[PDB]
């Protein structure tokens, strides 16, 4: 949910993308500039939904 | 026969040769005015 | 035979005639507009892109605080006040299309301040 | 028959193999998306 | 009348200011001309 | 030893194996032709020349065979759509058959010329070493070409001793193979006049025969033989390529803009016909004529031949499509089945509205309806919040004349809009999307592909010319340079 | 390192040079200036004057719409101006 | 010997600005092209052509000025000063955008002449012509983009107009209409130009910081032997550096330099082919598998679908004043727009 | 998903064929005596 | 099927990387 | 070498190898057709481009039968 | 040395030098046009 | 017809792969000096 409006943008191969379209999506806008380390989420499921991987990367 | 655009073609075909002319004229001339060896 | 073999890793002298190089290039344009100093050549070779990209990076870092590009929208106007378009305006339309369509559902208000 | 005297041997060094493959593979990573379209 | 007489460094700083002047006239023209917006 | 990209230099002066090579290539190009044919014959559907002609089926080779006469199949059918015709031996099957054999023979020939590479004919009596007198060769070959060029125009295109060529009216409705009489007048230089294709080959053929002889007799002025490093085959190449890519940039232009050589009934419409509403005007012209002779709107439009209406559909515009949108035009919008009919839109007041058509440039375009004076009267809104022209608020309706939907009218907004949404592409048709499992995304016609392919190859060949040419004028400095330090001081 | 031409450096310094160009340069300048300031340029290039894009009322553009009768069409566009 | 060899003699004479046979073609054109631009940029307008002010005389600045293309009515007409259009008249020619085909066609020959020059000068000086091979790349770009492209479209009107801003719209257009950024060939293009500007920078620095000391000064520039001899920088040290920081490193200056010719020339060649295809509109616009899933399933969203919507907006909001000859009228209600904006 | 059927084989042969080419050479080079 | 093809090529490029860095032809000086 | 029937019969056609005409041979005569061809192309080009119109020659799908 | 004046270099230099100043003059004048 | 989608690629790689194998060897054998 890149834009923080609960409208998930899937950007990975296994979820319908190809090399050209696929991408790692930016952290949520709900998050803004806040630090979002994995240990800041109730779960990974929550972390992958708010674009946690983006920051770690 | 010889329509307006046909006349223009000549005008450009003639105005073209002239340019090639004066150019090779001037050139061939100045060329033959120095080159000693 | 591959023209490449004509070079051995760990050579003492040079593998090309930098004087013949300069000789040709100096004649293409004109002598003083050509390098003969390999060191000055290579400095330029590095200086140019690095300096240019430095500015491009400062551009994105600068437009990160909303100091954007030149805005010549409706600059040239005629004797009555009518707006005479320039290519700068045709560019604005293409920009509006992008503005007006990006992030469909994310905006709730008039001005895009974010 | 006479052993034709116009032949030379052919060569491809290891580095060229690598440079080659790097090109083939990435082109493939670049065009596969459009092949599957 | 040849052979350098007018000192180069002066030919430059003079031809130089001379350009900052014309190129500067252009920049002024940007807030007044037709390229204005007013 | 040799870098991979030079392995073929092993022939630069082995006339024997050079011919062995060139023989194998011809074999493959001939072979390809034969089998590309069979592939089309195994998949081309002759069931309908009106709405499903070769150019809708991604046929590429089949058209070039009709342009010169071959228009039938041993199985009975024929390109024009006739029956009972007897193509004889020269049917598409025949042509395909022929090439496959010519290929097998050129193969065997390539083998023989490879093993017997050292024939004396390639050794110069004087130097006793391999050599080919290019200048005389060129003269000979050029003689044969013009001799053949001549014959082609003289006997084939004229019908004297041959079929003729494809000729059609101004709106690809009548096309066929017909004998064409020469044309030396001025209008014979008009790309769209068949007579010019005949005259050309007869004249150019002769000029070609003369010029050949010249070159078979007169020798090359020393000055030139030196300048153009003749007697160095790798220069014959640099020049040929320059010619080959010139030929290419030209065929690409005549395919895209159209000419008596790339007829629409064989390669498809032009992007330019759609641009200038070419066929739209021919239809109207006809419809208004029928109304003059006191016919009804139904009768007028019903008179309009399906084939004609079909050319007035943006889905046959070669300018629509994509680079990786593969296949025939049918994998796109589907196999055309029938013309639904002319759609006339009107609004509550009876006023007749008009659908703004889709310019080739646009992948997607909006539905806007205006009257004769171009005033926007109705449209399909994005943000309904403040729509003033919704089909609903305007009572827009649609009526059809001639075709499947002839005589019918539709008034429920959705259905009206559906058709309005279609009007955008020109004449509305009925497609069979099942069969080919179409996706509904426009693909380009053979006219389009041939054009793309040749424009690229040409532009690519330019580079070859510049490369080989350079490599001919600088053979000496190849491998590197050497000594002195002269530069500035003549 | 040399050719026939007289080393720019020498020329850009020769009082003769300036004696010539102090006249020539401003000459060319004042000429072009007048080219614009006399309105001549506008006619040499058919370029509209601030008061010649549209007719008083019209807000439409004088778009040339057909090649061959273009020049003719352009002339008529000048007709509405005034 | 004879007038020809005397004509030659003169031309191939080593002056300040080498003329040569080639010059007979280069200079006439090259100057006319540059001249016509500089002329239009300041004097000719694009009103009768695009309904646009395009010269200093009208108020445009160095960014907004330009020599705009001819009307769409002209089609692909060569628009000769004395042709059916202008009819010998000069001012009309100017107003019908005759100056475009002028700059275009002239500059075109000028690029031929120039490459020939390289070829001619190379030969004289006795060096290999790899400077000419290289320059094929820029020719291809100019040829495919300023000629082949519009030759495939409706007319010269859709070719890039000569000017700074007037080129940016050419860019925006291609995104919006051809979705050019998604094209395999444009990508290769950039990989080459971007990758070429890397070799440039990287090689330069590798040399300047891998130099031997041949002087006692800090400003090591003077310490260079214009007259060959030893390598001025440690090719052996450079090899070890990169071999330890990047893992891979050159070790054959002959190859390292050929590579530098290849990368950016190949890149531009590819970017050309992509455009030669955009001429026929045979673009790389969409991915069918993506569109099909987006149709049936409303919750599927990729950065790709997102982009396509940006294109729709570009096309809808630009088309009107960008294609005047189409007398487009798009009611406010038909204009695609997100919420609020 | 809804991809092209030939995409797989087009990509496979696009990688294999030329790679197999290079490899044939490199190995035949590599094994040349001296 | 597509995913597999994309990952495979990627996996192949990384393999190449390895061999290129660790199995290059040792770069020899002078003698050659 | 290896002579052959066909080989001998064709032996003449390929033998005058380096044989060149002297000086500027036919060059000038050639430089004229060359210039003629150049003008010929410009014409047919300009005709296709409708820059050179000629009543009688109508460069469209029309003028067809 | 005894350098000449009118040379090939001179011609070129002026073909660009002369027009330029003429334009810089033209443009400098435009800065005052208005409405 | 109604065949297997992978049949084509299964047959292609089944022929290519081992053929490419043999060929790599034969050529590297063939080019071994003396
Ligand atoms: C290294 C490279 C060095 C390059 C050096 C280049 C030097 C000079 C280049 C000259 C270019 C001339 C271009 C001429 C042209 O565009 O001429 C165009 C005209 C055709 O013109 C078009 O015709 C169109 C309309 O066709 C329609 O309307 C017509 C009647 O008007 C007929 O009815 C026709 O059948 C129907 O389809 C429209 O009127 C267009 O506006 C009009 O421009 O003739 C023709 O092209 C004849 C064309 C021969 C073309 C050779 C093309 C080479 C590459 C092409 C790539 C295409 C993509
Ligand atoms: C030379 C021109 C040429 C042209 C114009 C055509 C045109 C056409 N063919 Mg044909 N064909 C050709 C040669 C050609 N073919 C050859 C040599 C073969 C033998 C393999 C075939 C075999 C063939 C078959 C089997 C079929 C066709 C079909 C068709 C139609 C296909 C529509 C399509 O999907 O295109 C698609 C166009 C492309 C995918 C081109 C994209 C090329 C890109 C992806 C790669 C370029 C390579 C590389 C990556 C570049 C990198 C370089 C590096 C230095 C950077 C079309 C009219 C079809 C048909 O008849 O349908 C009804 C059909 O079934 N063709
Ligand atoms: C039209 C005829 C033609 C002919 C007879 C040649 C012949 C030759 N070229 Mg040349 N070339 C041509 C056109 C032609 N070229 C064009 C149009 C270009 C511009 C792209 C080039 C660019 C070019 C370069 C840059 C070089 C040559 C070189 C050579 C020599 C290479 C020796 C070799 O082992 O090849 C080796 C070929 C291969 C190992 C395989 C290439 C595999 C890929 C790229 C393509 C596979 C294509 C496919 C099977 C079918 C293509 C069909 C075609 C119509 C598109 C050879 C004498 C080389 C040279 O001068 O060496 C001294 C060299 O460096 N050429
Ligand atoms: C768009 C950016 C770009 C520009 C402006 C540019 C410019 C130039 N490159 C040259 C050379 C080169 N460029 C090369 C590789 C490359 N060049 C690249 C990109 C560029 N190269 C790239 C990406 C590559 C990698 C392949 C090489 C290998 C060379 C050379 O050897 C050559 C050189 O000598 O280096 C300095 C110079 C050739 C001079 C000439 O031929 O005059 C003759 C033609 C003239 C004078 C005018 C006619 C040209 C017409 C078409 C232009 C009209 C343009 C208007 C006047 C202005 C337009 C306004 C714009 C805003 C659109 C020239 C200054
Ligand atoms: C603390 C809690 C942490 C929870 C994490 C949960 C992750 C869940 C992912 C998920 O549910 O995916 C569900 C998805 C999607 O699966 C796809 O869904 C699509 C519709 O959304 C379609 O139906 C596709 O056809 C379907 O394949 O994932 C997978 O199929 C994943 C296979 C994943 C293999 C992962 C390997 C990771 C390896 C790591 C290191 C290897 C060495
Ligand atoms: C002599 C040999 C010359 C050889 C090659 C010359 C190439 C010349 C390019 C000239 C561009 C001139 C632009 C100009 O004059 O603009 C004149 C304009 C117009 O400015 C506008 O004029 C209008 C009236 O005409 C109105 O007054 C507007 O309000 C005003 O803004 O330019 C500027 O204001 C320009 C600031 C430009 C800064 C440019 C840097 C360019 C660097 C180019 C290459 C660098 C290396
Ligand atoms: C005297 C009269 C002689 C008449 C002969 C007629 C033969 C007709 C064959 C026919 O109609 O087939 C019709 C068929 C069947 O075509 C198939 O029909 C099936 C249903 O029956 C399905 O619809 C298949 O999808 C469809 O492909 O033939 C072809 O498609 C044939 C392509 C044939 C290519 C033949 C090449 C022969 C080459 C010979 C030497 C080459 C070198
Ligand atoms: C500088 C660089 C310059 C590069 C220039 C590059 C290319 C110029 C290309 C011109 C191409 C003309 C291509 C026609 C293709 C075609 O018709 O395909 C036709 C096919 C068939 O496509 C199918 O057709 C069916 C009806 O018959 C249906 O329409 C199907 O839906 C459709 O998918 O499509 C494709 O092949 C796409 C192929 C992508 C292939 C990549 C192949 C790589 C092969 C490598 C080695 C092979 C060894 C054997
Ligand atoms: C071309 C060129 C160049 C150029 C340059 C220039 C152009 C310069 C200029 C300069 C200048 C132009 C300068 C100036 C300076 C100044 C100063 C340093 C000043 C000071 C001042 C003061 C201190 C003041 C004061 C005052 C007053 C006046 C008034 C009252 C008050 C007061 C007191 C405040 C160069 C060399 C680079 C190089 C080569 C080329
Ligand atoms: C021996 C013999 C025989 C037989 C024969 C045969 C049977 C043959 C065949 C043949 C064949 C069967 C052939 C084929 C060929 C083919 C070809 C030649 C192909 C080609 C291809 C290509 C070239 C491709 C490419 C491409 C691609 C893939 C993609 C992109 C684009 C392009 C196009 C580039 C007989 C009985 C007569 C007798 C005598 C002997
Ligand atoms: C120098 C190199 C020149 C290359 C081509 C030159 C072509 C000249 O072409 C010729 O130009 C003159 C104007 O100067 C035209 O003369 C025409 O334009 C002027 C305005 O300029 C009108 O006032 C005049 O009534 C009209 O006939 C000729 O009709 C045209 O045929
Ligand atoms: C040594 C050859 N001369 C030479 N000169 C120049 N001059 C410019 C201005 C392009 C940097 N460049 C090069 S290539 C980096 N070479
Ligand atoms: Mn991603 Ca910068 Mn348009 Mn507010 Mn959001
Ligand atoms: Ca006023
Ligand atoms: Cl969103
Ligand atoms: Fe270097």
């Amino acid at each position: 949910d890149i834009d923080g409006i609960r409208e998930p943008v899937s950007g990975s191969l296994l979820y319908g993308n190809n090399i050209i379209t696929g991408a790692v999506v930016p952290s949520s806008n709900a998050i803004g500039l806040h630090f979002y380390p994995i240990w800041e989420a109730a779960s990974l499921d929550e972390w992958l939904y708010n674009g946690g991987p983006y920051q770690l990367i | 026969t010889i329509t307006p655009s046909l006349k223009g073609f000549f005008i450009g075909l003639l105005s073209g040769a002239v340019v090639l002319g004066l150019t090779f004229a001037v050139l061939i001339a100045i060329s033959q005015i120095d080159k000693v060896q | 035979e591959s023209a490449n073999y004509g070079y051995k890793f760990g050579q003492e002298e040079e593998t090309y005639n930098i004087v013949a190089a300069h000789g040709y290039f100096g004649r293409l344009i004109f002598q003083y507009a050509s390098f003969n100093n390999s060191r000055s050549l290579h400095f330029f070779l590095a200086a140019w892109p690095v300096v240019g990209v430095w500015f491009t990076a400062l551009g994105i870092s600068t437009m990160a605080f909303n100091l954007n590009g030149f805005n010549f929208n409706h600059s040239v106007i005629d004797a009555k006040g009518n707006v005479i378009n320039t290519w700068a305006d045709i560019i604005n339309r293409a920009n509006l299309g992008m503005e007006v369509m990006h992030e469909r559902n994310a905006h709730n208000f008039p001005l895009d301040l974010a | 028959m006479e052993p034709n005297p116009n032949r030379q041997p052919v060569e491809l060094n290891r580095t060229s193999l690598y440079l080659g493959l790097l090109l083939i593979l990435v082109l493939a990573l670049l065009f596969s998306s459009y092949f599957f379209n | 009348s040849e052979g350098g007489r007018i000192p180069l460094w002066i030919v430059a700083t003079v031809a130089g200011m001379g350009v900052i002047v014309i190129v500067g006239l252009f920049f002024y023209g940007a807030y007044a001309g037709l390229g204005s917006s007013l | 030893g040799l870098p991979w990209y030079r392995v073929h230099t092993v022939l630069i002066n082995d006339p024997g194996r050079l011919i062995a090579a060139h023989l194998m290539h011809t074999a493959l190009v001939a072979g390809w032709a034969g089998s590309m044919a069979l592939y089309e014959l195994a998949t081309f559907d002759p069931s309908d020349p009106v709405l499903n002609p070769m150019w809708r089926q991604g046929m590429f080779v089949l058209p070039f065979m009709a342009r010169l006469g071959v228009t039938g199949s041993w199985s009975g059918w024929s390109i024009t759509g006739e029956t009972g015709i007897d193509p004889g031996f020269w049917s598409f099957e025949g042509v395909a058959l022929a090439h496959i054999v010519l290929s097998g023979l050129l193969f065997l020939a390539a083998c023989w010329h490879w093993v017997y590479w050292d024939l004396e004919l390639f050794r110069d009596p004087r130097t006793g070493e391999p050599a080919l007198d290019l200048p005389k060769m060129f003269g000979i070959h050029l003689f044969l070409a013009g001799l053949l060029c001549f014959g082609f125009g003289a006997f084939h295109l004229t019908g004297l001793f041959g079929p003729g060529m494809w000729v059609s009216d101004p709106y690809g409705l009548t096309g066929s193979v017909q004998p064409v009489a020469p044309e030396w007048g001025p209008d014979g230089f008009n790309p769209y006049n068949p007579g010019g294709v005949v005259a050309h080959h007869i004249a150019a053929g002769i000029v070609g025969i003369i010029a050949g002889l010249f070159h078979i007799l007169v020798r090359p002025p020393q000055r030139l033989y030196k300048a153009l490093r003749m007697g160095n085959i790798e220069t014959v190449l640099s020049s040929s390529i320059a010619a080959v890519f010139f030929a290419a940039f030209v065929v690409a232009g005549t395919m895209w803009y159209g000419s008596a050589t790339t007829p629409i009934e064989l390669f498809g419409p032009t992007r330019y016909q759609w641009d200038s509403s070419y066929f739209q005007q021919e239809i109207n012209r006809r419809v208004q004529a029928s109304l003059a002779s006191g016919a009804t709107l139904e009768e007028a439009w019903s008179a309009i031949p399906e084939k004609l209406a079909f050319y007035d559909y943006i889905g046959n515009n070669p300018a629509k499509g994509g680079l990786f949108r593969t296949g025939p035009m049918n994998k796109g919008d589907g196999i055309a089945q029938a013309w639904k009919g002319h759609a006339v839109f009107r609004n509550k007041e009876g006023e007749e509205l008009f659908v703004r058509r889709m310019p080739a440039f646009f992948e997607s375009f909006p539905v806007i309806l205006t009257d004769k004076n171009g005033v926007v009267k109705a449209d399909i809104p994005f943000r309904r919040a403040e729509s003033k022209y919704s089909f609903e608020q305007q009572g827009v309706t649609v009526s059809f004349y001639g075709g499947e939907l002839n005589g019918q009218t539709f008034t429920d907004p959705p259905t009206v809009k559906s058709y309005a949404r279609k009007a955008i592409f020109g004449e509305i048709f009925e497609f069979d999307t099942e069969t080919l499992n179409s996706d509904g995304i426009f693909r380009t016609s053979p006219r389009g592909w041939f054009t793309f392919a040749h424009a690229v190859f040409a532009l690519l060949f330019f580079f070859g010319h510049i490369w080989h040419g350079a490599r001919t004028l600088f053979r000496d400095v190849f491998s590197g340079i050497d000594p002195e330090l002269s530069p500035e001081q003549v | 390192g040399t050719t026939g031409e007289r080393p720019f450096s020498d020329i850009i310094t020769s009082v003769r040079y300036w004696v010539i160009h102090s006249i020539t340069i401003p000459a060319l300048f004042i000429a072009g200036w007048l080219f614009v300031s006399t309105g001549l340029a506008y006619d040499v290039f058919g370029t509209p004057r601030p008061d010649s894009y549209y007719a008083q009322e019209q807000r439409s553009i004088p778009l040339v719409t057909d090649r061959f009768e273009a020049k003719q069409q352009v002339e008529t566009f000048l007709e509405q101006l005034k | 010997r004879g007038w020809f060899d005397i004509l030659d003699d003169w031309l191939k004479r080593d002056r300040f600005v080498f003329v040569g046979w080639s010059g007979i073609l280069l200079f006439p054109c090259a100057y006319l092209a540059l001249g016509g631009w500089l002329t239009g940029t300041t004097f000719v307008t694009s009103w009768y052509t695009h309904g646009l002010a395009s010269s200093y005389l009208e108020g445009c600045n160095f960014l907004t000025v330009a020599v705009s293309t001819p009307a769409n009515s002209m089609g692909h007409s060569l628009l000769l000063l004395w042709g059916p259009e202008a009819q010998g008249d000069f001012t009309r020619w100017c107003q019908l955008g005759g100056l475009w085909t002028f700059i275009a066609l002239h500059g075109a020959f000028g690029l031929i002449g120039f490459m020939l020059r390289q070829f001619e000068i190379a030969r004289l000086v006795g060096v290999r012509p790899y400077n000419a091979i290289a320059f094929s790349a820029p020719i291809a770009v100019f040829v495919s983009v300023f000629l082949i492209y519009p030759l495939g479209q409706s007319s010269w009107f859709f070719a890039p107009s000569f000017g700074v801003a007037a080129i940016f719209r050419f860019l925006l257009f291609f995104q919006g209409f051809h979705n050019w950024t998604l094209n395999p060939f444009h990508m290769m293009g950039v990989a080459g130009v971007l990758g070429g500007a890397l070799l440039c920078a990287i090689h330069g620095a590798t040399v300047e910081n891998t130099l031997f000391q041949d002087g006692e000064g800090a400003s090591t520039f003077r310490a260079f032997n214009p007259t060959q001899a030893e390598e001025t920088y440690s090719m052996v040290t450079a090899n070890r550096f990169w071999s330890q920081i990047f893992g891979i490193a050159f070790s054959n200056k002959r190859w390292l330099h050929f590579f530098m010719l290849f990368v950016p020339v190949t890149g531009l060649w590819m970017s050309a082919i992509g455009v030669v295809g955009l001429a026929l509109n045979l673009r790389s616009y969409d991915f069918i598998s993506q569109e099909i899933r987006a149709a049936e399933d409303p919750e599927f969203e990729t950065f790709y679908t997102k982009n396509l919507l940006l294109n729709e907006g570009i096309r809808a909001w630009m088309a009107p004043q960008d294609q005047p000859h189409e007398n487009f009228v798009f009611p406010e209600e038909v204009l695609p727009r997100g919420n609020a904006l | 998903m809804e991809v092209n059927q030939l995409g797989l084989i087009a990509t496979a042969l696009f990688v294999l064929v030329p790679s197999v080419f290079l490899i044939i050479l490199y190995v035949q080079t590599e094994s040349q005596q001296k | 099927m597509e995913t597999i093809t994309y990952v495979f090529i990627f996996a192949c490029i990384i393999a190449l990387f390895f061999f290129a860095i660790f199995f290059r032809e040792p770069p020899r000086i002078t003698k050659k | 070498a290896r002579r052959t029937w066909l080989g001998d019969i064709l032996r003449p056609l390929n033998s005058e190898y380096g044989k060149v005409a002297p000086g500027w041979g036919t060059t000038p005569l050639m430089a004229v057709f060359m210039g003629l061809f150049l003008v010929f192309l410009l014409i047919i080009l300009e005709i296709y481009n409708s820059t050179l119109i000629l009543d009688g020659v109508n460069v469209s799908w029309k003028a067809l039968g | 040395v005894s350098y000449p004046i009118f040379t090939v270099r001179w011609v070129a230099v002026h073909t660009l030098a002369v027009p330029t100043i003429f334009f810089l003059g033209a443009i400098a004048a435009m800065q005052f046009i208005q409405r």
